[PDB]
């Protein structure tokens, strides 16, 4: 959304300046649209998704998703994009 | 409160009213973990909720420990709450410290009723309800099948003047009829899975996948409780005649989809193994031929030979045996069955085909869910085990999607290597003669096998005791005596008992085969527990099944003997 | 036969019933007796084979009744060969080579421990072989196998057989006061079998 | 009549058999004409699901369904690849109970069947028939015979006057296919008491030919047959599938039989930080201890890597291992797990072997009285390992017929005018005795190995087992092999035999790393190192050392240091594999010397 | 017919035997001892358990297999060493 | 960068079906939005979807549509291309013309998979008929731009009637030919 050690420190530098560019573009006029969101089309409204990772009751904007490893929920795919990009959840 | 059998579109109505909004879940769901019949009821709903568009969260839930602390964590956002599987015989109200005046949301006093923010409804086919969730409570609300109705009046009666309440007479006489209520024991009357395509049926949702999963969950009753699943049996065959399609001359297609009621047999895997495993590797053939022992492989191999049916040939697999013999098993079987006593394999089950696919019967895929439930793959080992079954649920659940055959053929592996261990462990037992015949109840603790690791499982541990049931117990004409089962498992040194109803030798209607038994383990044990310094763990939602320490259980066992009320 | 085996003392009838026509000697009967009963061969995990057959040795004075015990163990085995110290070759132990005389196409044949093969090898004068004859049962004796590579021929073949073997110790009389390696001229490898 | 029947019904399972959303048959059918493949291989699990009918007549008569599963075949491929081609082969899969090799007899005489052996020789391809062109000696009239290879065909003997076979076959205007034999030995475990393995005679054709090497178990599917060469008929078993556990296709040519997939696997156990670990463990999991020796069996199923200088000199890029010790430390045990895990690998005992017998040897065809070569166990292990057991039991002739297919890696042969230098690219794993049987450390190193310094200095590592009795130690060991008696981890601990193979084959035919300069410069400084130490060892007693230290062990570090490298799919060896290599010969051949 | 299985038994026993064993094995020019007498003691005992048709091995079966090790074991020794050895190992005989 | 490389100069399968799900169908509307809250959308038109009436043809665009059939609120009208007879025909008229591509829509195969997958009950001839004649014609294609392959050249090129899935497979294949063929033949001159 925006190891090291392998990374000379010009790298880590460009690679810190360049998030907070990213940032930067993301606050603009397209803050409606989430720039580093999903490339995949949106297909389907509603999806099941299941717990891979076990962690407490996280407040997302959308709401408070209560992450239970090993639970199934019935959502919203628009709501839970991130939670998957991130591996606390999975499609299935 | 507690809904008639009409009163179910009721209760979905008012689900859908409260826990139906797309901006947020207001609906969660506890499944028993290790329940066939709560899996199928489970995803019967999910696809009746997901046809309605409503958000809901499913928890797999083992034991009452896990039960508090999901409900404790629960968020106040949820409007509805459903229990599948347990519930119905503990005190939910006072178990899980529900204050009605903390739930309450509006009263009106011409009403005369209160509005809570939470409702709480009981999925449980065990019996017998909890007289304080059916009569006192509001928030919980009880799914019946007409037993409060049918043979609860005087109950009900008792309840309601002791709470309404010389008149210690009448005060002890109704605490007397209460607790004589709460004396008897625990049975299971009906299937969950009924209970829901009665409310589809209600409501107008009945498919053929439908109808599947609730012949999954019926049947699933049909090794235990069998006296259920033979009053249950009607209705499922109503239902399959009506709902498939008169004409059967069209050719199969990919995409045809057959339910038929064919004769099935009491063998194990019969499509997916040799006629001579199905044989070998069956609880009532082993039951009525004792297999364990060379003379009944010599009794085997005679029956075979009798039948005309070569050794090679029987070894076959299922699918390229000699189709002359595999079209006339069903003659072979019948004259030469009834001479070995082997009669009763006859039967008439379930049978579904997918287009261009090899056709399986109900009772191999309820093995296999099983068996994918059981080996699907100090206090923080048990919580590991608890979640390692926890995610087995899952894989049992994926099971019953069409799109996922390949976990259905690994439960089936999974099945037949289950019950070749399960063999070898019965077969180690009765040769060593581990078995106590005391005089209250048969005793067995295994301390040394060989696979040991595979019985802490209670899943397992059952399967074995089936198997022992139903060999050289229900027959050998001896008195009915319940058993007990004991396991040991040195990562945690501790026992896992478990206490296992008898049975009446199968397919034998009489006057006495037709009352049942109930299983009285669980007042015995509670009774023991709370009057000994037992340590004992009693929160398995089975009452009968506890874990006991290893220095514990002899002190147990003793007392078990003298309590007499076993 | 399960009645019999029932009874308390069959371990010990049995061991009677070892060549009743020889007078003492309890210890040899005993192990005559194990080695026929044998024990159970085991693969574990099919990777592990572990040897499943019991060897014995009679290393005693001239006239105490060895191959009298050799010739009963013969008569009561299911598969049994008889073979004596120096009447006996490398490969008439084991498998040998030849050219069939009618294809004219080299062939393997089976020697005493194939025809031995779940039976037993009885080896008399065993002190007396040559050393190039006893040392070509060292594999077939813990690896129950027979590993041959001639004339263009590589196979394995099965010897599951135990060897029962009487020996006379160094100078004709066991000397009680010197250890048992100077009475015998076999070697470490070759004992510990 | 009823011949066309069959072929539509074989044609609509072709055009109709879809299990989900694809047609299976159909897409593999278009898939394999677009690379020149033309077969299809069909599941029979399949066909009893579409119409047990079908599968009825394939099993009851399968010499005469089966030729006219193939037209069907081709006529579909013909309407599928063609906008208006050999008939096509049909290769099949079954999942019935296999028969034993011994238990064919004559109630399996024209019958499909499954069974599995071992294959010990294979022959030169011939050429079929497929397509005659014919014509008269006399009134030269032009005929063409078509042949399908299954048997229950001859030129027509009277003309269409003309006398008896008048008929003289056109070759310019003919086509012929591929044929092959095959000799199928039974599985030595199978074989009943007291009996010589049998043997059974294989035929395949077109694309089941070239698919296996002598010595590699396989699965066949085929025809139970018989062809008369009085009243009684050689049996033998017409090939319709072969499945094997060794890719034979990838190790004679690039690296093949390993899918996108299952290559992500390997890499991603390579990327494993602690596979040195996993691997050694693997070895030999029932086996207690050994650990130096398991790590040197790694090393040498890895291999180094093997060079052609400009000038033509090859260096040896296999490693050589020698266990010399006791009675009861589970040699032999050793070298039957690595003849199990190697890909390719031939157990033999020294005593019961022969110079012959080892490398190749002459024989005398019977009947064309000509003179050729078989190969031995150097030659039946190219590639792969060879394990002498017994070692010591072996004769000094015998045992010297080893020396250049030990280092040089090839046979050369001058007999019976035959004349050539055959290839052996093998590594050597052998087990021996001291001549006392036990390792006597009152007499001198010299006393208790008969073997000569030039057979040793050929070894890479040479490892003298000693077993001492240490009370903890022989605690450990008797509860281990107790707990082996009365008695699967695969958690990342251990790998099975198969995936190990595997892993094998794919490292061996994808890395060969390279020396850096730092690795060059420390072998270099220890080899001087190792050598003043055998000097400063030799001056202190008048015997000259009997375990050298000659190139050949310097050559046999850099062997060591380029597997441990291989191991992960390192392109080059650092300095941390150096060390590991250093330790291993310090703990094996210094250790020996030392003594 | 019968393939006796060792499910219950003493490994302390049969290790500590087995230890004592090959101490007293260490001496020169006596019978050598490995891992093969270990795995001897565990097939004569199976052996004794195939006598009686029994299904599994019993502890009896254990202690006899090793009383006839120890003892074969301790007659092949010295006239010098026999009575000491003897008294070492009474407990196992 | 801020693009996957596999996204680089083609679109991917969901981004085509994307596109196609953009195209207007006929449903059966199973319930009476019109009036005698309202749809408002910013994308397409809204008026037909505020006036439906039971059982009576209107139009929507395809992924609203999808969308109601998923709630059991209409059943889409299959294409008139998609039955047994129209397949027959055109299956035909590309047998006879080996050197020309039949007149399918654009976006036949794509739809054909989308309905097949969800509209099972809304049709009027076997799926697996309409199933086996889609594969045939697709294999003809197929056959036909593989002969048609052999004419790439540092020209242009013409394929018509080709539709958007089978130009999408076979998009880098084609241009990156044909531009190492423009490149050796601009560096000839
Ligand atoms: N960890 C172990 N160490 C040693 N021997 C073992 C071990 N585990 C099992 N064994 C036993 O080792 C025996 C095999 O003999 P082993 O391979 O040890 O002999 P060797 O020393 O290579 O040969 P030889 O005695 O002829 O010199 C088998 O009986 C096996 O049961
Ligand atoms: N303990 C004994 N009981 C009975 N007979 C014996 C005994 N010891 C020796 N003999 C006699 O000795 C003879 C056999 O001697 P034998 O065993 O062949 O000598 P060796 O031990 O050199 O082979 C037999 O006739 C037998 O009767
Ligand atoms: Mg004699
Ligand atoms: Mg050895
Ligand atoms: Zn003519």
């Amino acid at each position: 959304n925006g190891d090291t050690n392998n990374l000379s420190h010009q790298e880590q530098e460009y690679l810190k300046e360049y998030c907070d560019l990213i940032t930067d573009l993301k606050s603009g006029d397209l803050v409606d649209i989430d720039l580093s969101g999903s490339l995949v089309p949106p297909s389907d409204v509603f999806i099941d998704v299941r717990v891979l990772k076990d962690a407490g009751e996280i407040q997302t904007e959308y709401g408070v998703f209560n992450l239970i490893k090993d639970s199934q929920f019935f959502v919203r795919q628009s709501d839970v994009e991130r939670l998957i990009q991130q591996g606390y959840l999975q499609k299935i | 409160m507690y809904y008639g059998i009409s009163q179910f579109s009721e209760a979905y109505n008012k689900i859908l009213r409260n826990s139906s909004s797309h901006s947020s879940c207001q609906l969660v769901i506890f499944v028993s973990c290790l329940n066939i019949d709560a899996l199928c009821a489970t995803k019967m709903l999910s696809l009746l909720f997901k046809k309605q568009l409503v958000q809901s969260q499913i928890v797999p839930i083992f034991g009452y420990s896990e039960l508090r602390r999901h409900y404790s964590q629960l968020d106040d956002n949820i409007n509805s709450l459903l229990l599948v599987g347990f519930g119905g015989v503990i005190d939910l109200e006072a178990f899980l410290e529900i204050d009605p005046q903390e739930y309450v949301i509006d009263t009106d006093e011409k009403s005369g009723e209160q509005s809570f923010r939470r409702d709480i409804y009981v999925l449980d086919a065990h019996r017998p309800w909890n007289l304080d969730n059916i009569f006192g409570s509001q928030i919980i609300q009880c799914f019946d099948d007409g037993t409060v109705d049918d043979t609860l009046g005087e109950q009900k009666e008792a309840y309601y003047k002791l709470l309404e309440l010389q008149r210690k007479k009448q005060i002890h006489e109704y605490e007397g009829v209460l607790e004589e209520y709460y004396s008897q024991g625990t049975t299971v009357v009906n299937s969950i899975s009924a209970q829901i395509y009665s409310l589809l049926s209600a409501i107008g949702e009945t498919n053929l996948s439908n109808l599947w999963l609730n012949i999954l969950g019926t049947t699933s009753l049909d090794i235990a409780y069998a006296q259920v699943y033979n009053r249950l049996y009607p209705l499922l065959q109503d239902e399959v005649k009506r709902l498939t399609p008169s004409s059967r001359n069209s050719v199969k297609t990919p995409d045809t989809l057959t339910l038929n009621i064919q004769p099935d047999y009491y063998l194990f895997l019969l499509r997916h193994s040799s006629l001579y495993d199905s044989f070998y590797y069956s609880n009532y053939v082993n039951a009525k031929l004792s297999l364990w022992n060379e003379n009944g492989k010599k009794r085997l191999h005679k029956m075979f030979a009798r039948m005309g049916i070569p050794l090679s040939t029987a070894q076959e697999t299922w699918l390229y045996m000699d189709h002359s013999i595999k079209r006339e098993l069903g003659i072979i079987f019948d004259k030469n069955l009834d001479r070995y006593g082997l009669q009763d394999i006859i039967r008439d089950g379930f049978v579904r085909t997918l287009g261009y696919r090899g056709s399986i019967s109900a009772s191999e895929f309820v093995e296999a869910l099983t068996a994918l439930l059981e080996v699907g793959n100090s206090a923080q080992k048990l919580t590991n085990l608890r979640k390692r079954w926890v995610s087995n649920f899952w894989l049992s659940w994926d099971a019953l999607d069409d799109r996922k055959v390949e976990l259905l053929n690994r439960g089936i592996q999974l099945a037949q290597d289950l019950q070749r261990a399960i063999f070898n462990t019965g077969v180690a037992i009765l040769e060593k003669k581990l078995i106590k015949h005391l005089r209250i109840y048969r005793l067995c603790v295994l301390q040394d096998g060989p696979d040991l690791d595979l019985y802490r499982n209670p899943l397992t541990l059952l399967r074995l005791g089936n198997w022992l049931i139903e060999c050289c117990a229900e027959s050998e004409d001896k008195q009915l005596l319940p058993m007990v089962l004991a396991s040991i498992d040195e990562n945690t040194d501790t026992y896992l008992v478990a206490g296992l109803t008898p049975r009446y030798p199968r397919g034998l209607d009489t006057i006495h085969t037709k009352k049942p038994i109930l299983n009285n383990f669980s007042m015995a044990f509670q009774q023991i527990t709370a009057e000994t310094d037992a340590k004992v763990r009693i929160d398995n939602f089975e009452s009968s099944i506890i874990e006991i320490r290893r220095e514990d259980l002899s002190p147990f066992l003793e007392k078990l003997t003298l309590s007499g009320l076993l | 036969f399960r009645k019999i085996s029932r009874d308390r003392g069959i371990i010990d009838k049995i061991i009677s019933s070892m060549a009743p026509s020889i007078y003492g000697h309890r210890d040899i009967k005993t192990a005559v007796a194990c080695s026929l009963f044998g024990g159970v061969p085991k693969n574990v995990n099919g990777k592990h084979s572990i040897r499943g057959d019991i060897n014995v040795l009679l290393l005693g004075d001239p006239g105490t009744a060895k191959s009298q015990i050799l010739k009963y163990v013969e008569k009561t085995a299911h598969r049994a060969v008889f073979a004596t110290g120096q009447g006996a070759s490398a490969v008439g132990l084991t498998a040998s080579v030849r050219k069939d005389p009618i294809t004219k196409e080299w062939t393997l044949e089976g020697g005493a421990l194939v025809l031995a093969d779940k039976g037993v090898c009885l080896i008399d004068e065993f002190d007396k072989m040559n050393d190039q004859d006893r040392t070509s049962i060292h594999e077939a004796m813990e690896q129950q196998s027979i590993s041959i590579s001639k004339a263009g021929i590589v196979t394995t073949l099965q010897a599951r057989c135990s060897i029962i073997a009487a020996a006379n110790p160094n100078g004709g009389r066991y000397n009680s006061t010197l250890p048992l390696a100077q009475n015998v001229s076999l070697t470490e490898p070759i004992l510990s079998r | 009549d009823d011949n066309t029947e069959i072929i539509k019904s074989f044609k609509n399972f072709i055009l109709e058999f879809r299990l989900d959303s694809q047609f299976i048959y159909r897409d593999q059918l278009r898939n394999n004409i677009l690379v020149k493949n033309y077969s299809l291989t069909v599941n029979m699990e399949h066909l009893i699901g579409y119409n047990e009918d079908i599968y009825k007549k394939l099993s009851d008569e399968p010499s005469d369904i089966i030729p006219l599963f193939e037209t069907a075949i081709t006529q579909v491929a013909k309407r599928i690849s063609i906008l208006s081609l050999p008939t096509f082969q049909l290769i099949l899969n079954s999942n019935a109970n296999q028969i034993p090799l011994r238990d064919l007899d004559s109630e399996h005489v024209s019958k499909i069947v499954r069974l599995s052996g071992i294959i010990i020789s294979t022959s030169v391809l011939s050429s079929r028939a497929t397509y005659l062109s014919i014509m008269c000696r006399n009134c030269r009239h032009t005929t063409s015979i078509t042949i399908n290879n299954f048997n229950s065909v001859s030129l027509p003997r009277s003309c269409l006057n003309c006398g008896p076979d008048p008929y003289i076959i056109i070759h310019e205007s003919s086509k012929f296919i591929d044929q092959q034999f095959l000799k199928l030995q039974e599985i030595p475990e199978l074989v009943p008491v007291g009996e010589m393995p049998r043997n059974l005679t294989m035929t395949c054709d077109r694309y089941l030919t070239n698919k296996v090497i002598p010595g590699t178990r396989v699965t066949i599917v085929g025809i139970y047959s018989i062809y008369n060469s009085v009243a009684i008929r050689t049996p033998y078993i017409k090939i319709l599938g072969i499945q094997s556990d060794v890719e034979t296709s990838s190790i004679w040519n690039s690296v093949t039989m390993f899918t996108e997939e299952e290559e992500e696997e390997f890499l991603q156990l390579s990327r494993n930080p602690k596979l040195y670990e996993i691997l050694t463990n693997s070895i030999a999991p029932s086996i207690f201890g050994n650990e130096d020796i398991k790590k040197a069996i790694v090393c040498l199923l890895m291999g180094g890597s093997k060079k052609i200088l400009p000038d033509g000199m090859r260096l040896r890029g296999d490693i050589n291992v020698l266990l010399l010790g006791d009675p009861g430390t589970a040699k032999s045990q050793l070298l039957k797990f690595v003849e199990k895990v190697s890909p390719i690998a031939v157990y033999t005992s020294g005593k019961g072997s022969s110079a012959a017998g080892l490398t190749a040897s002459v024989q005398r065809d019977p009947m064309t009285r000509e003179f050729y070569l078989e190969g031995g166990a150097m030659v039946l292990a190219d590639g792969g390992v060879v394990c002498i057991d017994e070692f010591d039991k072996m004769r000094d002739e015998d045992r010297v017929a080893i020396h250049e297919a030990m280092e040089q890696q090839t046979i050369s042969i001058a007999k019976a005018g035959i004349t050539t230098v055959l290839n052996s690219r093998t590594s050597v794993l052998a087990a021996a005795n001291p001549i006392y049987g036990r390792y006597d450390d009152l007499k001198s190193p010299g006393d208790n190995i008969d073997f000569q310094t030039t057979i040793l200095s050929r070894f890479d590592m040479i490892f003298i087992v000693k077993d001492d009795h240490n009370e903890e130690r022989d605690i450990s060991i008797a509860n281990h092999v107790i707990n082996i008696h009365t008695g699967q981890e695969e958690n990342g601990s251990e790998i099975s035999i198969e995936k190990m193979k595997r892993y094998i084959t794919y490292c061996r035919l994808k890395c060969a790393p390279r020396l850096s300069p730092q690795a060059a410069e420390k072998l270099s400084s220890n080899f001087v190192t190792i050598r003043k130490q055998l000097l400063i060892n030799e001056l202190e007693s008048t015997e000259r050392s009997s375990i050298p230290i000659t190139i050949r062990q310097l050559e046999a570090i850099i062997r060591i240091t380029e597997s441990l490298a291989k191991l992960e799919l390192s392109p080059i060896a650092q300095e941390r594999h150096v060390d590991e290599a250093i330790r291993l010969f310090q703990a094996s051949t210094m250790d020996a010397a030392s003594q | 017919k019968i393939y006796p299985k060792l499910h219950q038994m003493d490994m302390d026993k049969v290790s500590r035997v087995y230890a004592d064993l090959r101490r007293e094995s260490i001496s020169t020019g006596s019978f050598p001892i490995t891992v093969r007498h270990l795995e001897s003691i565990l097939r004569i005992a199976e052996s004794f358990a195939k006598m009686r048709l029994s299904e599994f091995v019993s502890s009896y079966d254990l202690d006899r297999a090793i009383k006839v090790v120890v003892d074969s074991f301790v007659d092949a020794q010295k006239v010098s060493v026999r009575r000491q050895l003897r008294r070492s190992f009474a407990i196992y005989t | 960068m801020s693009l996957p490389a596999h996204l680089q100069q083609t679109f991917s399968p969901e981004e085509i079906q994307f596109i196609v799900e953009n195209e207007p169908i006929k449903i059966f509307p199973r319930i009476t939005t019109r009036q005698k809250t309202r749809w408002q959308l910013i994308t397409t038109d809204d008026k037909a979807l505020n006036n439906m009436v039971a059982m009576r043809s209107t139009e929507v665009v395809l992924w609203i549509a999808l969308l109601l059939k998923q709630q059991s609120k209409c059943s889409i009208v299959a294409p008139q291309w998609l039955t047994t007879k129209e397949l027959d025909r055109k299956i035909q008229y590309e047998k006879t013309h080996p050197d020309r591509f039949s007149e399918l829509p654009w976006n036949w195969l794509v739809l054909a998979r989308i309905l097949f997958n969800k509209a099972k009950d809304d049709f009027h001839d076997p799926i697996h008929e309409l199933r086996g004649k889609i594969q045939d014609l697709r294999e003809i294609r197929q056959i036909k731009v593989l002969k048609g392959l052999k004419y790439l050249n540092e020209s242009h090129l013409q394929l018509d009637n080709l539709s958007l899935l089978e130009i999408n497979e076979l998009r880098p294949f084609i241009t990156e030919i044909m531009d190492k063929l423009r490149e050796i033949h601009t560096a000839s001159l």
